């Protein structure tokens, strides 16, 4: 049994928690993980795009083949010897990593705050033994180049041109079954009441699927631009975006900075909002007092941590910490998504709010935490209302056919995209007057400013929903939309008068 | 299935009317007209939302 | 007497500095502090707005009532014991705070760089004894939950439903009379020669008053947006925005990050300008080498500090450090405020410039500092001149009635706001064409880009007044204003031609 | 010989690297360095601008004169004693710097990671002996105020009003001939194949020249704005912008923060892109694990550095590190500069790409690095294509005379600037409708958004070329350009219809 | 009470004229006309500023 | 001397045609027409670039 894996996952895998061995749990996870029907491979728009050179690292299971050179056959020890100047720092960082020092992990004493790692090592060993990768009396000696890149516990020679792989989530999951299973459980715990987002989304388990199922990502010709999107969307495929290769430091993944390359920017400025909040500024000021090596479970006690971090808030659920980050999600960043605002008062949302309150009240009183979360919810709706008013204006012009260039210079987006009003495609593709400026403006009003407004509220950055992000920029968008609307009315009136004169 | 849509201003007016009598009058959170924040009668917004929840049917699995 | 409190405060309080005791000084300070005629309470527009749930933490003296639940009668130890479970991180933070370890302060030795805290504890005790809250020979045993949240040095039971309070500035000032008085002295030292700002403002002593006396803050319906403003404006009411609850670390409040949540963003980007300057980059690079625990007085010697920080620059005044941050203010962020630019050559401003030169010349030569402060003043005026030219164009359009929708779709702002051209309300409220796009643009050109230009000049971030903030964005605004002005004149010319043709 | 100085430099100085003494090399370097024909002095537009007060520190060789007060005749220790009161932090910082602790450097042992500094000290002494500033048996005792600010190894008294200088690059280079010569070699190694940029540019050696040869910098009246530009452009003149006075710490200069005040902002956001990349976020997370005191050559071994930094990437060249940062430059930040895109496939650029592959493969496999750098190049061209389409539209309006106000309100820029379309001057100077909005918009599409797109790609910040910088903002500029273009066509069609009606 | 307004461009030319003779001519810090920075005669801007200071009266308590 | 200009889209198409036959067809990296990414024949782009390289003369010292 894996205590932190939800029942919904064993159910989806048709497994009995009590009986399923590690190997059976792993194989059932991997079968779903690799199934194209469940998000693997090129997805439904594969006919429209081809990988670029870096794509072999972004989705190795679909695209990676080992290098045709060097032509080498290598044992475990040979990897380090050659790579010590071929890829020097990989070797140096691997050498000081926990993976290269499993004996230090065995020798941890039960009073050491890092002792939990000895148990994790023994659980990995138990997993490997169930999978037949490790003898029952055989200790796991190390996790070296050849284990992740060729085969776990490989005893013989590997052909560099045939046997090298890029380690994907299922490769790590061979040993780290719990964490892989927790991550994959996002597929099973993130069911929206009304299909507001597809089942299992948003999540790290399906981030790449979500990327390659985005029409403009498949449709746009600028593949190197599109692959920037992919780089923020590889958690599904590989497990080294928070605790990076080759140190693979859990201490690193607990730092807010680990999330920031992806969770930042114009349509979700979580990094920016959190770091400007008092929480984040405390985390900056106190980062060198904290023992980031203790597990999240022990951060507030043994780690001396006294301000919340991304991991501490989002990996917590009902007193436990797991790799599943979906189970308290309510707004899912984009407040305008149909059904999200209407669902915010449901029992389903209220139970996730109660879970959020349990997170906050490790520190704040419940009265305080609820009074702020109420502010967050109402503030987000206040932003949504401002956008809805502006959208109703521009949408009406689209439906009436009066956007600039709408009937004279609005070419169709690239296949298989369908023409529409204010579609996501129009943020990454434009031609002629597709989109119109008013249309892009009101789309960005929701996609960027309303989103950042909600992120600022959710992460307690007051400037981030008032002056600087959120309300202020939405105010300008509203003003400019209303201004251009009035100019366009007055122009149409003038054209109507010139039409009268041409009728006489 | 999908929720009947409810505008944000109506959601806000609905939240403002929690534990209010139908005759109670609250301020809009979003609307200004003729130099004054619009006032909303709680029974109107409660009715407006309840008829949306009826068109939602079983899509609305409960909540306020 | 409090050596660091200016004469103006004793005179404002009708006190004799040579006779006033801590008790008399405290009572007169708090009397003014709680007087609605001097800024306490809901202010002059209280009829237009009501608190929301979190307002009880933002303005406790006006809005806080203790929770109806739990029904607990509790002694001092009971607070700690039960909150060990209800709010464990608060108890953990409190327990390692100076407040919980006064005996360690009592035993500090004269060679300890923190030795000054012993003197400070004895002054607190002297304050409390003067106030009758502590026996003349009774040591202050701790500052615990029950002291801040119920009554200082409380010896018996407290009723959780009646006796709990949120500690406001006057709560802390019971013990920290010097710091509270220094802070309150901002009311009396920030007198502009020509009322460029209201007396005592801008200051931390009156930030909440300034907030609730802002018309749009009182008048807008989006109360959760408005409370974002409030969260940056609570120093008046509570002392934990720089040294936060519950650790209340003075080392924390000396770090620039302490100021950043409020002193940032689109209309005053001090965090962003400072941190990008050499000063701030040096502070980032050397923060680990400085002893942040030494008082600001010792920062550049005992602290090892070799680059300036917000607190070291802004709390320094004539070689001393106090909680009064107003005495060197000359520009006050917004260079377009009537009378500010004209006042910058006054003896009054020159005396404060001399005070700044004293601050810079702990490090730089005076010739260097003066050459830069000259550039700061003149560079600010150059930005101001650019705004003034652009504003003259748009303001004339307003007076000519020719802004977009000015006569057809310009509804009045919410009460009690009055309609006007380019008013602050138009940053946080808009409807129809109030404001017009040109009006908002020129308003933001002053409010955001010219302010940031000055902030970048004052904080020595060259990109912050040339390319990235200030000049570049103001250039764009001017260009777009001029462009729309010409388009609008050409449209008027075309309408005149069509009107002539209709005159047949 | 100075083995790290390129042959191009000895050739340009007409020196034989096998035979030139330190004194000869220094003198040849400095003669060029101080020659107005090679960028010294006020430059070709010196008649259009005058220094302001701070310029004496920005370009001391042209403008610095010692202060008229104090009237002091001081010995070496007089400097320290008096300035212990006048500039106390300078004395404190100086006292703990290597310069004031040379005996510490002499006594370093061969097993100390900082042992290389002893050799550097001995090379400095050799330089000074060749120059006749130091006896053949005389040790350099210290580098004190009198040394940099009056004369190296001065033994007698200095007249404060006659003899004080601000130390320029040639002052430091008296001792640090190697670093000064490496820096100056950028003049000689940065020769573009087709003169895409002027010889030796872009570079630190010529950054001030580049600044004062910028027409709008010389021409604009807002001198304090223009000097903001100068503050980013002083590397040519003084050596303390990365390792600042008065500590002059190499460890400081190796930190990414050292580059950030200059290499940031709207037209080159290297700091922002780098710090948001995984590289920079790792550098932030791991900074306190690295020994920044080891030289760059030892950073990844002895220093523990496991993520790349500005200095390590850009000073590395063919496995060595020098102060010359030019030798791998291919794109030089602005992709639209004539000939830069076309040159990206040349042998010259491919060979610099090979050098970059050497840098990246300290960590990544060559296959990985090359696949990303390929993405960088093609992603940049994709941005450039988008800009070029938008520019063709607005440029055609310019050639047609239909830009707003083009024929009625387009005043000429200040002398010696010449009028034109979308010129750099229009970013810093505007009057009437020079520039027009669409013109500024398409210029900023290239100068700001395309540049930042390229920086984001070069520095591996995905959001920085897709959503948040680069593609997204360029998408919006394109959309608004097409939108205004259509509106202007529609308006001129309406005008023509009115013109036809007026023909009766 | 209130200071008579002086434009930023005038403040700048005033500061440019510090310790100049009235007949000295300085460059504007802000104005370009006909492709050249405007030149300002110091006596003129001093007269402009002094007549504003005369209108300020006792509101101006001293300074450059 | 100066390189004969080559647009970014042509540089992209030229890179895409690297080691392709003149008859091979690749997708544009930048152009969408009629709802489809434009297809480019490698022979045409290679001819276009070579004629820019001919006009460049000695300016092009070699490379792809
Ligand atoms: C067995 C052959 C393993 C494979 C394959 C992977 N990991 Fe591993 N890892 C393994 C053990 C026995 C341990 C120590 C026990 C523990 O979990 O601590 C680890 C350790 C880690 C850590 C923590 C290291 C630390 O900070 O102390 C991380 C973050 C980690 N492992 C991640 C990780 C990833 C991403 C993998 C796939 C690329 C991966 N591991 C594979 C055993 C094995
Ligand atoms: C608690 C003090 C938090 C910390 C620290 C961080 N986040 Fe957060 N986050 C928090 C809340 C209350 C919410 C809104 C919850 C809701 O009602 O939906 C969020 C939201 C997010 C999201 C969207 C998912 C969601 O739960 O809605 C993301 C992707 C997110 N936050 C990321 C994130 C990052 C990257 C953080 C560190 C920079 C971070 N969060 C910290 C609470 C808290
Ligand atoms: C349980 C047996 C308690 C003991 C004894 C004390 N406190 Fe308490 N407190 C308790 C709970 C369950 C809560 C949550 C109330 C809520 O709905 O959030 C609190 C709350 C507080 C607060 C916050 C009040 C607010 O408005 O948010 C404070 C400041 C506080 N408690 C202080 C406090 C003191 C000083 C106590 C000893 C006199 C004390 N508490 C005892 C539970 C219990
Ligand atoms: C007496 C019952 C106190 C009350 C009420 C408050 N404080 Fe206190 N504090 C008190 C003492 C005797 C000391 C030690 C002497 C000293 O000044 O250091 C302190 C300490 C602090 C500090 C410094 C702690 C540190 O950095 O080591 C701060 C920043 C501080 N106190 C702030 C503070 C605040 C904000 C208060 C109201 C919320 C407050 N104190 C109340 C005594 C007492
Ligand atoms: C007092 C008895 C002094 C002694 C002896 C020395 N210096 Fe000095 N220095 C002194 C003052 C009061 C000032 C400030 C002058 C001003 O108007 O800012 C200075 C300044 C400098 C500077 C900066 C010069 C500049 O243009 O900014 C330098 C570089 C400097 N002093 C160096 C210096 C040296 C090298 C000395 C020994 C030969 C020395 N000073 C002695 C006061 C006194
Ligand atoms: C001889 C009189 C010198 C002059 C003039 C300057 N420097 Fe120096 N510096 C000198 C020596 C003998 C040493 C020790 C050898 C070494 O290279 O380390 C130094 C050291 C430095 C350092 C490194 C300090 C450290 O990190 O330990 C730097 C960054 C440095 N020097 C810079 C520098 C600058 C910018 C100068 C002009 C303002 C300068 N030095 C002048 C000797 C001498
Ligand atoms: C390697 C991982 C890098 C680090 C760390 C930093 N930079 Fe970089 N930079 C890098 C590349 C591959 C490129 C493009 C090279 C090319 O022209 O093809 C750049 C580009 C720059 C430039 C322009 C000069 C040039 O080489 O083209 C500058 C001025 C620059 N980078 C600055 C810079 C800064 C300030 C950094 C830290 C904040 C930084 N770089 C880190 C690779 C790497
Ligand atoms: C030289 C004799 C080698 C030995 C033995 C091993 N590796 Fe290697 N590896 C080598 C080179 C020269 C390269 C670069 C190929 C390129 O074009 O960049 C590599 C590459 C790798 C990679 C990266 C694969 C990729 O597609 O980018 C990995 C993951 C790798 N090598 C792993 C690896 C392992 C596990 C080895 C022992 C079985 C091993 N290498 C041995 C050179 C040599």
């Amino acid at each position: 049994d894996i205590s932190t894996v939800p029942d919904e996952t064993y159910d989806a895998l048709k497994l009995d928690r009590g009986k399923a061995t590690p190997k059976e749990t792993y194989e059932a996870l991997v079968k779903r993980y690799k199934d194209p029907a469940h998000g693997a491979g090129k997805g439904t728009m594969g006919d429209y795009w081809e990988p670029i050179a870096i794509s072999i690292y972004m989705d190795p299971n679909t695209f990676y083949k080992p290098p045709v050179s060097p032509k080498e056959v290598a044992e475990r020890k040979d990897c380090v010897e050659c790579h010590s100047d071929e890829t020097p720092v990989w070797v140096r960082a691997w050498k000081r990593s926990t993976h290269a020092n499993l004996d230090k992990i065995r020798n941890l004493k039960s009073d050491d705050p890092l002792y939990y790692k000895k148990g994790k090592l023994e659980e990995v060993e138990n997993n490997l033994r169930s999978m037949g990768k490790l003898g029952e009396k055989e200790t796991l000696k190390e996790v070296g180049c050849i284990d992740c890149h060729v085969d776990v516990n490989k005893k013989d020679k590997a052909d560099h041109t045939k046997d090298i792989r890029m380690p994907t989530a299922d490769t790590c999951g061979t040993c780290h079954l719990r964490e892989f299973a927790e991550r994959e459980s996002e597929r099973d715990t993130m069911v929206w009441p009304n299909g507001q987002w597809p089942a299992g989304r948003p999540s790290h388990a399906l981030d790449y699927t979500a990327n390659i199922e985005t029409t403009v990502w498949a449709a746009m010709p600028q593949r190197e631009v599109a692959e920037g999107c992919t780089m923020c969307h590889t958690n599904q495929n590989k497990c080294d975006n928070c605790h990076t290769r080759h140190e693979f430091s859990a201490a690193e993944s607990r730092k807010p900075e680990a999330c920031a390359t992806c969770h930042s920017g114009v349509d979700h400025n979580n990094w920016e909002a959190y770091t400007m909040s008092k929480h984040g500024k405390l985390a900056e000021m106190n980062r060198d007092k904290w023992n980031w090596e203790v597990r999240l479970k022990d951060a507030f006690s043994k780690g001396g941590q006294n301000a919340p971090t991304c991991a501490a808030c989002h990996m917590e659920y009902e007193g436990e910490y797991t790799h599943n980050i979906t189970r308290k999600t309510r707004w899912a960043n984009y407040p305008f998504v149909p059904g999200i605002a209407e669902n915010i008062t449901s029992d389903w949302s209220e139970a996730r709010l109660d879970s959020w309150v349990l997170t906050c009240t490790q520190c704040h009183s419940e009265r305080f935490a609820r009074s702020y979360l109420d502010l967050m919810d109402k503030g987000t709706l206040e932003g949504l209302a401002k956008y809805q008013e502006a959208n109703a204006i521009v949408h009406k012009m689209y439906e009436d056919g009066t956007l600039t260039g709408q009937k004279t210079n609005r070419p169709n987006p690239p296949e298989p995209e369908k023409p529409g009003f204010g579609i996501f495609t129009q943020l990454f593709w434009s031609k002629g007057n597709n989109p119109a400026s008013l249309e892009l403006k009101v789309l960005e009003m929701a996609e960027n400013n309303l989103a950042k407004m909600h992120v600022g509220l959710a992460h307690v950055n007051p400037g981030g929903w008032t002056y600087t992000e959120g309300w202020g920029p939405m105010n300008r968008a509203y003003v400019e939309i209303q201004d251009e609307y009035t100019k366009m009315q007055e122009l149409s009136a003038l054209q109507a008068r010139v039409n009268k004169l041409e009728g006489k | 299935s999908s929720l009947a849509p409810i505008s944000a201003k109506d959601m806000l007016d609905y939240l403002a009317c929690k534990d209010k009598k139908p005759t109670d009058v609250v301020k809009s959170h979003t609307e200004v007209e003729n130099g004054k924040i619009v006032r909303v009668k709680c029974g109107d917004i409660v009715a407006l939302v309840q008829k949306a929840r009826e068109q939602s049917g079983d899509a609305w699995q409960g909540g306020y």
